[PDB]
C-alpha cells in the first residue's frame, strides 16, 4: 500500500524535523558578531585576454597557478599564458555546442564536452607535438553539465539525465554509477581528500556521495528554486551554493542544516558562479545583472563589488595560492582580476 | 630565448583564428522546433544527436540544426541558441486535439528573457488535410474554439474552409503582437505537405531580418 | 517501483538519522577557528605591496 | 522544502459543482505564476488554467470557458478552483503546477512528465 | 621675398572680437575631434569600417583647421604681419591636401553607406579590411599628387613689385591677382582638374543618397520615417553648404574676385571642421554610451 508507506515516510520526516530544531539551539550570526569587519576590498583589472569569437561558459585555473583553459561555442580551447598573454595552444572541436571544460592535476590532459553527450579528453605532451583525441567516453542519454579530473586515469562527470557517472578512461566504461536525483544536475565539485563529492540539482536539493561506495550519504534542502553553483569550503567540511532565488546558503555537514543565507533586497536575479579565497573569508559570487558581489562569509556584509563587464558572468575561479581571480563572461572577452 | 619562442607562437595563431573570422560570419544558424505530428522530419527532408543540414541559396550559406536527443524537459538547454539569426517554428494546423499546446509553447517562447531579440518564422503545414477535415463536417474547430462563432474574413472550394485557415493564422499572430516593441517579428506561411518554394520563402525572411538591424545602427530607424 | 527508491530512502534516513550531530555551536566555533588560522596566507584579504605581485 | 497538498475531489452527480483548493508551503507565494493542470485516464497532461501574481490576469483552456473560476487568495497561501456544470468527460486526476524561476512572465515545462514542482493530485469522477 | 598679410580686419575692436571667437572656435574643434578619436580608438566595440573612416575624418578636420588659424591668431596677437615665401608655398600646399583628402572621405564613407543598406548580404564579403586601407591609402596619395601640382605650377611665376595679401592667410587667387606675369596656364589646369576633382564626389554622395532614401521609403515601416529624414536633410545640409561655397569662391573670373568671397573662405574653411563631428559622430547613440561609460 502506497498511504502507509506514505504515513511512514511523512512520519520520518518529522521526527528528523524535531531532531534538527533540537539541535538548531544557536544561529551562526550571533556568535560571529564580535569578531571585526574586513573592511572595504577594491580589485582592479590587471590583464584583459581576447582572440574569442562566441560567449563562454567554462573555465579552469591549472595547478600550475599560470595557464588555464577555456571554453565557447564557436568550437575552440584556447590555453593562455597569463602572465605574458600568450595563446599556447587552440583546439578545434568537432562540435561547436561545449558546455564545460576541465585542467588535469597533472597538467598533461584537458576535457570537455556539450550537447553531442560525449567526454572528450585532450592529450597536450603528444610525441608527435600536435593535439589528437586521446579517448572518448559515451553511454551518457542527456547533456553534460561539468567534469573534473581525479588523477590521469579517472573521471567523473555529471549529467542532465538525472545520474552522475564515474569513469576508467583507460577500460571505457563506467566502474560506477549514482542515482537518486531526480532533476537535472547542473553542477559539482571534488572534496580536497577526493573521498566526497558534493552535486546540486534542480531539484532544490544537493546530494553526498560516497566514491568508494555508490550511496547517497545525506540529502540537503532549503532552496526554493533550481541550484546552479555549489563549492567545497577549503578545510572540505562545509559547502555553499547559489540558486535562481537570489540566495547564497551555507550547509555544514556535521551540524546537517543550514547555516546562515546571503541575500538583500535590491538583488533579485539568480546566481551562476560561486568560489572561495584561500583562506576561505571572502566569497565570491557572479550575477546575471553583469556585476559580481564579493560577500564575507562571516558576516554577510557586502564588502566589495567587481563591475568591469556589460554581459551576464557564466564563470569564476580562483588560483590554488590565492593570488589572482579570473571571470569570463558573455562579451567573450575574460579578464583577470586581482 | 624563452621570450622570442613565444612570440613566433603566437604569430600562426592570428592567422589561423583570422580566417576563422571570415568564414564564420558568413553562415547563417537556424534552429528548428515542433511537434512530434508536425512535419520538420518531412521540412528539413525537403531540402535536404544533433541533425545539421546545409543548404545553399543565391551563393549564401545556411546552417540548420536540430535537437531531438534530450529529454522532454527543455528549460535549460535553450539558452544555448540565443545567437540564432531565427527559429523555424512548425506546427500542424488539421489537429485540432492538441493545437492549444502549441500556443502555450509559443508564448514561452515569445517571452522568455534571453530570446526577446530573435525572430520566428512560422510554418503551418497539413493544408491539404485541413481542407479535407472541415469539408467532412466530422470534426469543428468550434468545439475547441468557442470564439469561431464570430469571426470574419479579413479555398475557393467552399469559403468555410478560407475562414477556417485564415483564423488559425489570426490566433498565432494576436499572440506575436500583443506583447512587443518592434525589435523581433513573426512571419507565417501557408506550406503545403510537398512544396519546392521553403528553401526560398527562408531565404526572403532571413533577407528583411539583416536589412533592419543595418538600418538600425546607420540611424536611419 | 517506488518501493526501491522508499527502501533506500527510509534505510538512508536510518543511517543519515543515526549520525553523531553536534553542537552547532561548536560548528560555528570550528568553522571560526579556522579562518582566523589562515588568514595571514590570503593575499586578497590583506592587500600586497606590487614588490612582490607577479601581476604588476 | 516546498510541499503543495490538494484535496477536494469525489463522486458527483453530471451537472453538480465541486471546490477544489491547494495549500502551499515552504515559499512565497506572492511572487509565483500558478497553474491548473489535469490527466484524464489513458491520456497525457493537459492544461486548464492559471493566474498571474496578483491575479490581473487570467486565462482558460476553450474547452472549459464559462465553466470554471479561478481564484487565490495570497493572505492565507491557497489556491481555488470552483467548477460548475460538469460533463461526463471531465472525470480526471487534477494537479496544481507551479512556475519554475521566481518573477519571469514565462512558464516552461509546466506540463513536463515527471516536473519537480507539483502535487500529488486528487481523483474526480461523475 | 616678403610678403604682408593684411587679415581681415584692422580696428582694434574688430582685433579682439576676432581673436576670441577664432580661438573659441578652435578650441571646440579640437576638444570635440579629439574626443571621438579616443572614444572610437580605446574605449569599447565600435570596431566597424563606419567608424574606420569616421575616425580618419576626424584626424583630418584637426590637422586642416590647425593649418590656417594659429597662424592668424600669433600674427594678431604679436603685432607682426610678414610671412614668408617658402612659408606662404608650403601652407597653400599643406591647406589644398588636407582639404581635398577630406572632400574624398564623405566619398568613400557614401559609398560604404550604400553598400551596407542596399545589398546587405554581401556587404561583409565586400568590405574586407584591405579594401578599406587600400582605398584610404590612394585617398593620401591622390590628395598629395593634386597638392604638389597646383604647388609646383603656382611657383613657376614671380612676384616683382607689390607683397600685400588683402586676405587672413594665402590663398590662390590673391596670389594670382599679384602676380607680375603671365598666369593662363594656371587658369586653365585650376578649371579643368578642379573642376573634375570638386565635382566627381558631389554626385556621387548625391546618388548614394539617392538610393539609401528610396529603399527606406519602400520599406513599410510606420516610426523611422521620420529619423531617416531628419538624418537625411542634416547630412545634405552640412555637404551642400561645403561644397556650394567652394564652387562659388574658387570658379569665379579673375576680374570678377572680391572680398565676399574672402567672407565665404573663412566661413567653409573654419566652421565646416566645427559642424563635422557633431552632425556625423556625436549624437550617435552607441557613441553616447561609449561616452557615458568612459
Ligand atoms: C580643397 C580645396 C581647398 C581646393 C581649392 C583649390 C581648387 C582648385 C581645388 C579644391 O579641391
Amino acid at each position: 500500500e502506497l498511504d502507509q508507506l506514505r504515513q511512514e515516510a511523512e512520519q520520518l520526516k518529522n521526527q528528523i524535523r524535531d531532531a534538527r530544531k533540537a539541535c538548531a539551539d544557536a544561529t551562526l550570526s550571533q556568535i560571529t558578531n564580535n569578531i571585526d569587519p574586513v573592511g572595504r576590498i577594491q580589485m582592479r583589472t590587471r590583464r584583459t585576454l581576447r582572440g574569442h569569437l562566441a560567449k563562454i561558459y567554462a573555465m579552469h585555473w591549472g595547478t600550475d597557478s599560470r595557464l588555464l583553459v577555456s571554453a565557447s561555442q564557436d568550437g575552440k580551447l584556447i590555453i593562455w599564458d597569463s602572465y605574458t598573454t600568450n595563446k599556447v595552444h587552440a583546439i578545434p572541436l568537432r562540435s561547436s555546442w561545449v558546455m564545460t571544460c576541465a585542467y588535469a592535476p597533472s597538467g598533461n590532459y584537458v576535457a570537455c564536452g556539450g550537447l553531442d553527450n560525449i567526454c572528450s579528453i585532450y592529450n597536450l605532451k603528444t610525441r608527435e607535438g600536435n593535439v589528437r583525441v586521446s579517448r572518448e567516453l559515451a553511454g551518457h542519454t542527456g547533456y553534460l553539465s561539468c567534469c573534473r579530473f581525479l588523477d590521469d586515469n579517472q573521471i567523473v562527470t555529471s549529467s542532465g539525465d538525472t545520474t552522475c557517472a564515474l569513469w576508467d578512461i583507460e577500460t571505457g566504461q563506467q566502474t560506477t554509477t549514482f542515482t537518486g536525483h531526480t532533476g537535472d544536475v547542473m553542477s559539482l565539485s571534488l572534496a580536497p581528500d577526493t573521498r566526497l563529492f558534493v552535486s546540486g540539482a534542480c531539484d532544490a536539493s544537493a546530494k553526498l556521495w560516497d566514491v568508494r561506495e555508490g550511496m547517497c550519504r545525506q540529502t540537503f534542502t532549503g532552496h526554493e528554486s533550481d541550484i546552479n553553483a555549489i563549492c567545497f569550503f577549503p578545510n572540505g567540511n562545509a559547502f555553499a551554493t547559489g540558486s535562481d532565488d537570489a540566495t547564497c546558503r551555507l550547509f555544514d555537514l556535521r551540524a546537517d542544516q543550514e547555516l546562515m543565507t546571503y541575500s538583500h533586497d535590491n538583488i533579485i536575479c539568480g546566481i551562476t558562479s560561486v568560489s572561495f579565497s584561500k583562506s576561505g573569508r571572502l566569497l565570491l559570487a557572479g550575477y546575471d545583472d553583469f556585476n559580481c558581489n564579493v560577500w564575507d562569509a562571516l558576516k554577510a556584509d557586502r564588502a566589495g563589488v567587481l563591475a568591469g563587464h556589460d554581459n551576464r558572468v557564466s564563470c569564476l575561479g580562483v588560483t590554488d595560492d590565492g593570488m589572482a581571480v579570473a571571470t569570463g563572461s558573455w562579451d567573450s572577452f575574460l579578464k583577470i582580476w586581482n | 630565448n624563452e621570450e622570442k619562442a613565444q612570440r613566433e607562437a603566437n604569430k600562426k595563431i592570428e592567422k589561423q583564428l583570422q580566417k576563422d573570422k571570415q568564414v564564420y560570419r558568413a553562415t547563417h544558424r537556424l534552429l528548428l522546433l515542433g511537434a512530434d505530428n508536425s512535419g520538420k522530419s518531412t521540412i528539413v527532408k525537403q531540402m535536404r544527436g544533433i541533425f545539421e543540414t546545409k543548404f545553399q541559396v543565391d551563393k549564401v550559406n545556411f546552417h540548420m540544426f536540430d535537437v531531438g536527443g534530450q529529454r522532454d524537459e527543455r528549460r535549460k538547454w535553450i539558452q544555448c541558441f540565443n545567437d540564432v539569426t531565427a527559429i523555424i517554428f512548425v506546427v500542424d494546423s488539421s489537429d485540432y486535439n492538441r493545437l492549444q499546446e502549441a500556443l502555450n509553447l509559443f508564448k514561452s517562447i515569445w517571452n522568455n528573457r534571453w530570446l526577446r531579440t530573435i525572430s520566428v518564422i512560422l510554418f503551418l503545414n497539413k493544408q491539404d488535410l485541413l481542407a479535407e477535415k472541415v469539408l467532412a463536417g466530422k470534426s469543428k474547430i468550434e468545439d475547441y474554439f468557442p470564439e469561431f462563432a464570430r469571426y470574419t474574413t479579413p479555398p475557393g472550394e467552399d469559403p468555410r474552409v478560407t475562414r477556417a485557415k485564415y483564423f488559425i493564422r489570426d490566433e498565432f499572430l494576436r499572440i506575436s503582437t500583443a506583447s512587443g516593441d518592434g525589435r523581433h517579428y513573426c512571419y507565417p506561411h501557408f506550406t503545403c505537405a510537398v512544396d519546392t518554394e521553403n528553401a526560398r520563402r527562408i531565404f526572403n525572411d532571413c533577407r528583411d531580418i539583416i536589412q533592419r538591424m543595418h538600418l538600425r545602427q546607420y540611424e536611419l530607424l | 517501483a517506488s518501493i526501491a527508491q522508499a527502501r533506500k530512502l527510509v534505510e538512508q534516513l536510518k543511517m543519515e538519522a543515526n549520525i553523531d550531530r553536534i553542537k552547532v555551536s561548536k560548528a560555528a566555533a570550528d568553522l571560526m577557528a579556522y579562518c582566523e588560522a589562515h588568514a595571514k596566507e590570503d593575499p586578497l584579504l590583506t592587500p600586497v605591496p606590487a614588490s612582490e605581485n607577479p601581476f604588476r | 522544502q516546498v510541499q503543495l497538498q490538494e484535496s477536494g475531489g469525489g463522486l458527483v452527480q453530471p451537472g453538480g459543482s465541486l471546490r477544489l483548493s491547494c495549500a502551499a508551503s515552504g515559499f512565497t507565494f506572492s511572487n509565483y505564476k500558478m497553474n491548473w493542470v489535469r490527466q484524464a485516464p489513458g491520456k497525457g497532461l493537459e492544461w486548464v488554467s492559471d493566474i498571474s501574481q496578483s491575479g490581473a490576469s487570467i486565462s482558460y483552456t476553450g474547452s472549459v470557458k464559462g465553466r470554471f473560476t479561478i481564484s487565490r487568495d495570497n493572505a492565507k497561501n491557497t489556491l481555488y478552483l470552483q467548477m460548475n456544470s460538469l460533463k461526463p468527460e471531465d472525470t480526471a486526476v487534477y494537479y496544481c503546477a507551479r512556475c519554475p524561476a521566481p518573477f519571469t512572465r514565462d512558464c516552461f515545462d509546466v506540463t513536463s512528465t515527471t516536473y519537480a514542482y507539483r502535487g500529488q493530485g486528487t481523483q474526480v469522477t461523475v | 621675398s616678403e610678403f604682408l598679410l593684411l587679415g581681415l580686419s584692422s580696428q582694434p575692436e574688430q582685433q579682439n572680437l576676432l581673436f576670441a571667437l577664432f580661438l573659441s572656435m578652435y578650441l571646440v574643434t579640437v576638444l570635440g575631434n579629439l574626443l571621438i578619436i579616443l572614444a572610437i580608438s580605446s574605449d569599447s566595440h565600435l570596431h566597424t569600417p563606419m567608424y574606420f573612416f569616421l575616425s580618419n575624418l576626424s584626424f583630418t578636420d584637426i590637422c586642416f583647421s590647425s593649418v590656417t588659424v594659429p597662424k592668424m591668431l600669433v600674427n594678431i596677437q604679436t603685432q607682426s604681419k610678414s610671412i614668408s615665401y617658402a612659408g606662404c608655398l608650403t601652407q597653400m600646399y599643406f591647406f589644398i591636401a588636407f582639404g581635398n583628402l577630406d572632400s574624398f572621405l564623405l566619398a568613400v564613407m557614401a559609398y560604404d553607406r550604400y553598400v551596407a543598406i542596399c545589398h546587405p548580404l554581401h556587404y561583409t564579403t565586400i568590405m574586407s579590411p584591405r579594401l578599406c586601407v587600400l582605398l584610404v591609402a590612394l585617398s593620401w596619395v591622390l590628395s598629395n599628387l593634386h597638392a604638389l601640382l597646383h604647388t609646383l605650377l603656382m611657383a613657376r611665376l614671380s612676384f616683382c613689385a607689390s607683397n600685400e595679401i588683402p586676405h587672413f592667410f594665402c590663398d590662390l587667387s590673391p596670389l594670382l591677382k599679384l602676380s607680375c606675369s603671365d598666369t593662363h596656364v594656371n587658369e586653365l589646369v585650376i578649371f579643368t582638374e578642379g573642376l573634375l576633382v570638386i565635382v566627381t564626389p558631389f554626385l556621387c554622395i548625391l546618388v548614394s543618397y539617392v538610393r539609401i532614401v528610396s529603399t527606406v521609403l519602400k520599406i513599410p515601416s510606420a516610426k523611422g520615417k521620420w529619423k531617416a529624414f531628419s538624418t537625411c536633410g542634416s547630412h545634405l545640409t552640412v555637404v551642400s553648404l561645403f561644397y556650394g561655397t567652394i564652387i562659388g569662391v574658387y570658379f569665379q573670373p579673375l576680374s570678377t574676385y572680391s572680398v565676399k568671397d574672402t567672407v565665404a573662405t573663412v566661413m567653409y574653411t573654419v566652421v565646416t571642421p566645427m559642424l563635422n563631428p557633431f552632425i556625423y559622430s556625436l549624437r550617435n547613440k552607441d557613441m553616447k554610451g561609449a561616452l557615458r561609460k568612459l
